[PDB]
RNA sequence: CGAUAACGAACGAGACCUUAACCUACUAAAUAGUGGUGCUAGCAUUUGCUGGUUAUCCACUUCUUAGAGGGACUAUCGGUU
RNA sequence: GAGCCAGCGAGUCUAACCUUGGCCGAGAGGUCUUGGUAAUCUUGUGAAACUCCGUCGUGCUGGGGAUAGAGCAUUGUAAUUAUUGCUCUUCAACGAGGAAUUCCUAGUAAGCGCAAGUCAUCAGCUUGCGUUGAUUACGUCCCUGCCCUUUGUACACACCG
């Protein structure tokens, strides 16, 4: 059964599926000093999904942490307020 | 809008109909691990258990979920409109049935033992381990074992 | 570190075992009087400007 | 009255000169007429493999056939329409009048 | 009468027929305002004939486009090729020939296919061939 | 100046149409609604569970609007999608006829469309009435 | 600047565009001079548009596609790899976000990102294959402005296609971040690495 | 084209025919389509906006259709042989 | 979930084809009437890709839907080696593919559907038609074929001589 590839996996990192204290003040203290702020990057740096970076970026976007650039579906565009 | 604080009472685990569900997706595809129930049987029976769907698997409350299953094994007794089974009418008992987790490895067996027993061409067709739903096989399926 | 502007001013004709390459001759931008003959690999008009990463060469044709 | 002349040949230049007959003979009998409608032009196209049997390489070929119908409506007492439909009669084009 | 003219703009299958009056100003299309045409995109693709010659000379005439054919973005292009012609002939009959040629320029200069039609048409496919050029596969063993 | 149904956005129209059926609390849905998934080509249920007859009622009602008369084999051909057929190519295929001849009775009942000669329903002068008055009022939600 | 009204009222911030200068869907043509002077009158530049997506033809003669706008050509190498082929509004939504993306990320201008980014990953010197006998040998050669361009865009739009594939970035945060990386000039974008790559081996048979 | 013991033609290529693209130029049309005027609906209210209507009828051909025709011949200019 | 737009075409009378609209049914379907021998009716063939908002969140995963089990219908004298359609359930290989190799120069390639042909029923096929629409080149004889010139010939059913 030779296949002629070579199929090595991945690593499967766990990211983050409910938002608990460590997680809720750790974005609260570190969405400034981003300049740009996405879902992908709240998935690279702090280690949530893409469900709990959709949903705090609408929470903080009412009561004020960041500025909307584009509301288009499936790419948020966000800077900082300075 | 909504944060919420998850607190720890969480499960990574847990078992209904006496399979491993997977914790931390949400409780309709959680719920399809369950042989037996797919993803439109998964949402009926969560709708009709009045739950909020938008949750995780491995946070709701231990009431709810043994709600759940009752409604998955006695099906249209709870207005399940009972073509939406999968074992309805069946050949023996006549009644519609909803085979779980391993009824429907079980009871999948036993039906083909009858087209064995009595020698019906589609029984044959599985004693040699051939396609049995008319296909061609001179090519296809080749290295089927 | 060196490299030259050169404008062209009459392309020659192509080159190569394949075609794909063409036989242009150059002017430099800075030192002009000075001509050359170089190898181009794209589509190339005149008063196009290349970048010779070195002057000091000259090709005639590609067998 | 209200009579109407359709005319539905393939033939191009028959069917002109008949409609042309029937429009000028309108004319001197000095008749108010819609003139004539064409219809879009309908093409029966017939797609076949040019070999009868099944060897060669697959060319096709399409056999077509232009259909042209055209109708005038005409309002005439009894002894006009006899007259016109009577004459001019051009073979392969077809004439059929309708009242009311 | 009413001073009005009539034009027409076309794409691929898409035909823009425009009916251009004196009026107060407004612009619609099928019925609806300019403004709300679906692809957000190419919204503001339209918006740039009158974007050009600027608004002024939009107050006193009023723009109805009727439209068919072709598809979402062929229906797109047949509009704003029917409002160009359409303010480019309004301009022919009535004000003088100096504020046509201002116009037709700022229009053929900018893009070209604003006031012509392109003539880019469908070529036709040929037995053997999923295509009009493409061939089916060759296999010689 | 006499804003109408055409003068503003589909989306947010039909949206904010729908949350006025939802607050008035009149409809008459059928009660098979949260079973059915309302399409034969569809794979799965709609979403938004606990409204989207009030979506798909907001829906018709602005398309009787804009058209002159429709019956519901019009509205199961504009409902319809591609069925993925397995390992077949994609298919255009109708929607569930239940849904919009129920709906389409459901409007009848508070008022916006009627029957219509020539065939098909047509919008009322009661719908022509109050389609206009939500237009009013959801256009100058920005404004 | 006097804002018109009419009958049909038409938003502001457009209103202002048009008299104003005629710039891109939010940002300006002016202040984008190309800084190298092969790479010029092969961007075209300084006649600028409104929306990525003009339905030219350009594939006519030999050199149209240099006076096709270089945001176009940027959003035409993005509808590849096959199952993205047509998609036109796919594309000009990408470039829509990218240029976003930028401008956030650094407060310098988008385009002139990008303008400068494709200078950046022209390949000068290039190899060609002369024959040589059984083991084919290698030639170097010089490239046209044209293909410099030509390559550019390429080398940029496969970088970004490979690293947004199968991976949580959309292709727009992708598309966004070489540009930049190729702009300043890194050897960590992957346009940067394949175009010294080529250059190397151009300088191994001189 | 040129050279030139060859001159001048024929078939094939080309021409031809079909089709697609242009025509506010002609001839015409509720089995194509506008605009009005009747009859109405809704919203405004100024002098408007959007629809519905087949016996309201009067005019129209831009768009739709096909008859006859026109139009492109690489025209004009520049470069190079 | 919401928006929402083509073109090529086919269609029954001494027959029962294309089917609108109303009603029943989750569906596939059933039933009562109607229009059409057709620029008139199906039919704006409201096609799909697409567009806008939402759930998913790198997991062989809500990718993929093969292979199996039960029922409900339709065509037909008849459907078991399941005709086809629908529901529920089961939910495999496959993580872009070695040597090799095909097609292609602008409304073209490629994506996406629809009609027609075969057709009582059955399209993953073909012939056409539209929709969305690139990159690259505007060369050469390097490879593979074919043509021509010069040349040698003891060949001429002609080098398989
Ligand atoms: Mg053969
Ligand atoms: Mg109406
Ligand atoms: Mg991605
Ligand atoms: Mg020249
Ligand atoms: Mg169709
Ligand atoms: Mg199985
Ligand atoms: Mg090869
Ligand atoms: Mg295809
Ligand atoms: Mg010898
Ligand atoms: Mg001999």
């Amino acid at each position: 059964k030779k296949k002629w590839s070579k199929k090595s996996m991945k690593d499967r990192a766990q990211h983050a599926v409910i938002l608990d204290q460590e997680k809720y003040d750790r974005i609260l203290k570190e969405v400034p000093t981003y300049r740009y702020v996405s879902v992908s990057v709240l998935v690279d740096r702090l280690k949530i999904g893409g469900s709990l970076a959709r949903i705090a970026l609408r929470h903080l976007e009412k009561e004020g942490i960041i500025k909307p650039i584009s509301k288009h579906s499936k790419q948020a565009i966000y800077t900082r307020a300075t | 809008s909504l944060v919420v604080q998850e607190q720890g009472s969480f499960q990574h685990i847990l078992r209904l109909l006496n399979t491993n569900v997977d914790g931390n997706i949400k409780i309709v595809y959680a719920l399809t691990t369950i042989k037996g129930v797919g993803r439109r049987y998964s949402n009926l029976v969560c709708k009709k258990a009045d739950v909020d769907l938008h949750k995780r698997a491995g946070e709701l409350t231990q009431e709810e979920l043994e709600r759940i299953v009752q409604i998955m094994q006695n099906p249209t007794h709870y207005k399940i409109p009972a073509w939406f089974l999968n074992r309805q009418n069946d050949i023996t008992d006549g009644k519609d049935y909803h085979t779980l987790a391993n009824n429907v490895e079980s009871k999948l067996r036993d039906d083909l033992e009858r087209l064995k027993k009595i020698r019906a061409h589609r029984g044959i067709r599985h004693f040699w381990g051939l396609r049995v739903r008319g296909q061609h096989t001179k090519t296809t399926g080749r290295r089927r074992a | 570190t060196p490299v030259t502007l050169a404008k062209v001013i009459k392309v020659l004709g192509r080159t190569g075992s394949r075609g794909g390459v063409t036989q242009v001759r150059v002017e430099f931008l800075e030192d002009t009087s000075r001509t050359i003959v170089r190898n181009v690999k794209g589509p190339v008009r005149e008063n196009d400007i290349l970048v010779l990463m070195e002057s000091e060469r000259e090709a005639r044709r590609l067998r | 009255i209200k009579i109407r002349i359709t005319l539905t040949s393939t033939k191009v230049k028959q069917l002109e000169n008949v409609s042309s007959n029937i429009v000028k003979n309108a004319e001197q009998h000095n008749l108010v007429k819609k003139g004539p409608v064409r219809l879009p032009t309908k093409v029966l196209k017939i797609s076949t493999r040019k070999t009868p049997n099944g060897e060669g390489s697959k060319t096709w070929e399409t056999y077509e056939m232009r259909i042209h119908k055209r109708y005038i409506d005409l309002e005439a007492p009894v002894q006009i329409v006899k007259r016109i439909t009577q004459i001019t009669i051009e073979p392969g084009v077809d004439v059929e009048v309708v009242v009311a | 009468a009413v001073p009005s003219v009539q034009t027409f703009g076309k794409k691929k299958s898409a035909t823009a027929v425009a009916h251009v009056k004196a009026g107060k100003g407004l612009i619609k299309v099928n019925g609806s305002p300019i403004t709300l045409v679906e692809p957000e995109i190419l919204r503001f693709k339209v918006y740039e004939p009158l974007l050009l010659v600027g608004l002024d000379k939009f107050s006193n005439i009023d723009i109805r486009v009727r439209v068919t054919g072709g598809g979402h973005v062929s229906q797109v292009y047949a509009i704003r090729q029917a409002i160009a012609k359409g303010l480019v002939a309004y301009h022919q009959k009535y004000v003088d020939e100096q504020s046509k040629n201002e116009l037709k320029k700022a229009f053929t200069s900018y893009d070209r296919t604003l006031l012509i039609a392109d003539s880019r048409r469908p070529e036709p496919k040929k037995f053997g061939g999923k295509g009009a050029r493409s061939r089916f596969q060759k296999s010689y063993r | 100046p006499g804003v109408s149904v055409r003068d503003v956005a589909a989306q947010d129209f039909i949206n904010a149409y729908a949350s006025f059926l939802q607050r008035q609390g009149k409809l008459e849905v059928p009660g098979y609604v949260d079973i059915v998934k309302t399409s034969s080509g569809n794979e799965m249920p709609p979403q938004d569970a606990e409204g989207w007859f009030y979506k798909r009622a907001a829906s018709v009602a602005r398309h009787i609007y804009m058209r002159k008369q429709v019956g519901v084999g019009k509205l199961n051909k504009l409902y319809g999608g591609a069925k993925s057929r397995g390992v077949r190519p994609y298919k255009h295929i109708d929607a569930s006829g239940s849904i919009n001849r129920k709906v389409l009775q459901a409007l009848e009942k508070i008022g916006i469309v009627e029957i219509s000669p020539k065939g098909g329903r047509r919008i009322s002068e009661n719908g022509q009435r109050d389609l206009d008055r939500i237009a009013a009022q959801t256009l100058e939600e920005d404004e | 600047f006097t804002p018109v009204v009419l009958a049909t009222p038409i938003p502001e911030e457009v209103q202002q565009a048009q008299t104003e200068i005629k710039l891109f869907n939010k940002w300006s043509f002016e202040e984008v001079e190309v800084k190298d002077a092969s790479l010029v009158d092969y961007v075209q530049v300084r006649q600028p548009i409104f929306v990525a997506h003009t339905a030219g033809r350009y594939a006519n003669k030999r050199f149209r596609k240099a006076q096709c706008p270089i945001i176009e050509r940027l959003t035409n190498s993005l509808m590849m790899n096959g199952r993205n082929n047509g998609k036109k509004l796919k594309a000009v939504r990408i470039i829509k976000h990218t240029l976003d993306i930028i401008n956030v990320l650094t407060d310098q201008n988008p385009i002139q990102v990008v303008v400068d980014a494709i200078t950046n990953t022209g390949p000068r010197e290039d190899t060609t294959r002369v024959g040589g006998g059984g083991a084919a040998r290698r030639q170097a050669v010089d490239v046209s402005p044209l293909r410099r361009v030509n390559q550019a865009i390429a080398l940029l739009t496969i970088g970004a296609r490979e690293a947004a594939f199968r991976n949580i970035k959309t292709i727009a945060e992708t598309l966004a971040e070489e540009l930049i990386n190729a702009a300043k000039g890194s050897s960590t974008s992957y346009a940067i690495k394949k175009k010294d790559e080529l250059e190397r081996v151009a300088k191994s048979n001189r």
